[PDB]
DNA sequence: AGACTTGTACTGGAACTCACGTGAACGAATGTTT
DNA sequence: AAACATTCGTTCACGTGAGTTCCAGTACAAGTCTGGTC
């Protein structure tokens, strides 16, 4: 399934943490 | 009626199981589809272990959403918030309010 | 931890208005 | 995935069907410490006792 | 902060005389004085209570003279409420055969009050009446009454056996006078101060809850580092407790001192050897191994922060802030600095900015030094008498579960057809916790959750109640009342009466 | 006859979660000393 | 009259016991296999 990680299968792959961007 | 900043715990899913009752699923899907249509929380008396005082909680239906992927980011069931009993609330002190100009 | 350079370089004067708006030229916060 | 518990919602004495609650938001904690002898680095059993 | 009460009954016989089914007034005086006496002791105040009657055989009082100030008895005076009360109250008491005024009552209540109350600070002075107003009087000093009562600021409450306020001269005289002190003391507020014996009943049946005091958090919104706003954070919601704990104590001698809980540590070798409390260290594991880490190699490895910081890490829109990510065991109230123009200004323009915006704060805090750092979100709270920031915890990262569900709509085994939808919608119809006010203004609310007492509380006063006047018998069982506050109203029930029939025949629920 | 394979249920243990109890720090109020 | 020390209710953190769900291991029934003999 798309998204999935290639570390732990079954479990969503998390984005890495941006904090605070502020917009334009 | 249910205020945001009433908040005790943090929030539970309750799913149907399916295995220990056969025909849940579909009084639970009806009932989601009922107070979704209706906007209404399903008040309820939860008692999770024996020997526990019980406590007062309200299921908010969840509808099911997905990303652009198709990918669940919010998954369908009952969403359960507990809610406080008259002795959780604390007296505030009293405080003369004062105004901001525009 | 907040970007306390960014949020600065962002409010160019806003923050000094305010204060000559709000406080006096007396307050001292923190104390 | 694991169900903290199965219960059974009652809408009267007569019809009630069985649900499970799960817990999609939970607080994290630092792994337990154990006691650990320091000669040889080895677990240690603890015991508890009154009189 | 302490409180002192004189509570004036009437001991004559003209109550005694009366319609068993009425419940003659003894039996609700003595009634409505227990459970005051409970709630007092059970919720310790720092309240102190005395006794005292008129219409007794006996006379004991401070002033004697003449003919007046007679058949009136002080039984009990100013200290800490406790059991002996309750047991005197229970027995102790009977009732007399003469007659007395309660004019004299009311005025050796107030000599007691006077007299008793040197040398501690009572900032409240209630005094309560307990009487049929069915004995002769003869009304002359109630001019001086009425100054001292003024004078003294001493306030004045009563209870007679009948809810206005199909009665004798004797009582609409006695209702006359009553009516033109309470005139007197207070005014038109003063009229509805006069309680009948069952509405007292119904409000004195239930234990006072545990009231707990927040004490103020001061810190400084911070908006980057050249905007700092003084703030003061409360406690509003949070899970309470019982403030005493059980104690563990002999069986026997019924001593805490006889009994020392220790804990020891023995090796896990054959001999089981003895290993001491310094000669054991801290470690975690990590995969199959375990490595070693001291608490002082940990203590100078932890993360330190700078302590008592509420700083505005960003502002963000209230749609992307869900309810359901709350988290934590708290919820802040954040009110402007106690004395302080400025920053009250500042906070209600920051906060009707925020309103106006439709936008929340997604702010840092710490408690102090030793508290591990927290990403939570303010959002305004704006209401007619006041204005203030509600914070509440929000998620970290590794707080959050993917957990994948099965969907409900698409399956085609769970998909209820017309009937049983219509169903559901009659059975949710029927059973409305609120009713709109004839369709004109406003919902209102048929079963608040919100000010019904713990019963857990209430529970455990009846059983610790239990106990300490009865030491053989067993635990009582639930009381009523508790289960009817638990319950919604029967009219609820008598509706869904049949929509829960439709259900049971439209669902066929199985157990397996 | 004997021995190995498949299955079968049952027992106990690991891990997660909550409640309850203990330890330490602290801000405000009060009392004492100069 | 002002400054400093002590105390008390409050708060946070950490540790220990009891309940629930999921999984590894064990004793034994039965199926299956096999050898020797007349």
């Amino acid at each position: 399934c798309p998204g999935e990680s290639l570390i732990n299968p079954g479990f969503k792959s998390k984005k890495p943490a941006g904090g605070v961007d502020f917009d334009e | 009626l249910l205020k945001k900043h009433h908040y005790l715990r943090p929030s539970l899913f309750v799913y149907p199981e399916e295995s220990l009752v056969i025909g849940s699923s579909t009084l639970f899907s009806a009932l989601l589809i009922k107070c979704l249509e209706k906007e209404v929380a399903a008040l309820c008396r939860y008692t999770p272990r024996r020997n526990i005082p019980p406590y007062f909680v309200a299921l908010v239906p969840q509808e099911e959403e997905l990303d652009d992927q198709k990918i669940q980011v919010t998954p369908p069931g009952f969403q359960l918030v507990f809610l406080p009993f008259a002795d959780d609330k604390r007296k505030m002190p009293f405080t003369e309010k004062i105004m901001a100009t525009p | 931890l907040p970007k306390v350079e960014a949020m600065n370089k962002r409010l160019g004067s806003l923050v000094d208005e305010f204060k000559e708006l709000v406080y006096p030229p007396d307050y001292n916060p923190e104390g | 995935k694991r169900a903290l518990s199965r219960l059974k919602l009652k809408l009267n004495k007569d019809i009630v069907i069985s649900v499970g609650i799960y817990n999609l938001v939970q607080k994290a904690l630092k792994p337990p410490p154990i006691k650990l002898y320091r000669e040889t680095n080895e677990p240690v059993k603890t015991k508890t006792r009154t009189f | 902060n302490k409180a002192a009460v004189v509570l004036c009954m009437d001991v004559g016989f003209t109550m005694s005389n009366s319609i068993p089914g009425i419940e003659s007034p003894f039996e609700q005086a003595k009634k409505v004085i227990t459970m005051f006496v409970q709630r007092q002791v059970f919720a310790e105040n720092k309240d102190e209570i005395a006794l005292v009657l008129f219409g007794t055989d006996g006379t004991d009082n401070p002033l004697s003279g003449g003919d007046q100030y007679q058949n009136i008895t002080v039984h009990r005076h100013l200290m800490l409420p406790d059991f002996d009360l309750l047991e005197d109250i229970e027995s102790k008491i009977q009732p007399g055969s003469q007659q007395a005024d309660f004019l004299d009552a009311l005025i050796v209540s107030m000599d007691v009050i006077q007299h008793e109350t040197i040398g501690k600070k009572f900032e409240k002075r209630h005094i309560e009446i307990f009487t049929d107003l069915s004995s002769r009087f003869s009304k002359s000093q109630l001019d001086i009454i009425i100054h001292s009562l003024k004078k003294c600021d001493i306030s004045l409450q009563f209870f007679l056996p009948f809810s206005l306020g199909g009665i004798t001269e004797q009582q609409k005289e006695g209702l006359e006078i009553v009516k033109m002190v309470m005139i007197s003391l207070e005014g038109e507020d003063g009229l509805d101060e006069i309680y009948s014996f069952s509405e007292s009943l119904r409000k004195l049946c239930v234990f006072k809850k545990i009231e707990r005091h927040s004490i103020h958090w001061p810190c400084r919104l911070t908006i980057g580092s050249n905007l700092s706003i003084r703030i003061a954070a409360y406690k509003s919601i949070l899970q309470e407790r019982v403030k005493k704990t059980w104690t563990v104590v002999d069986a026997k001698t019924l001593k805490k001192e006889d009994i020392q809980k220790e804990t020891v540590y023995c090796l896990n070798d054959d001999d089981e050897t003895e290993v001491l409390k310094e000669d054991i260290i801290q470690g975690f594991r990590y995969g199959s191994d375990i490595v070693p880490f001291s608490k002082v190699d940990e203590e100078q490895m932890k993360y330190k922060s700078e302590g008592k910081c509420f700083s505005v890490l960003g502002f963000c829109k209230s749609s992307q802030v869900q309810r359901r990510f709350f988290m934590g065991n708290q919820v802040l109230k954040v009110f402007a600095a106690r004395d302080d123009e400025a920053a009250a200004v500042a906070l209600s323009s920051l906060i009707h900015a925020l309103d106006d915006l439709d936008m929340v704060a997604i702010v840092r805090y710490a408690y102090d030094k030793r508290a591990n750092p927290q990403v939570g979100v303010a959002f305004p709270h704006i209401k007619h008498n006041y204005e203030c920031l509600v914070y509440v915890q929000l998620p970290f990262m590794e707080d959050l579960r993917q957990y994948m569900f099965s969907s409900l709509k698409n399956s085609k085994k769970y998909a209820p057809t017309e009937a049983q939808l219509n169903a559901v919608d009659a059975l949710i119809d029927s059973m409305s916790l609120a009713k709109k006010d004839e369709k004109t203004d406003t919902l209102e609310d048929l079963f608040p959750t919100t000010k019904i007492p713990n019963p857990r509380f209430q529970r455990l006063f009846q059983c610790l109640l239990h106990r300490a006047l009865h030491p053989r018998e067993p635990l009582p069982p639930i009381q009523q009342h508790i289960w009817n506050m638990l319950n919604p109203p029967a009219e609820v029930t008598t509706k869904s009466q049949i929509p829960l029939s439709k259900i049971k025949t439209l669902f066929p629920l199985i157990e397996a």
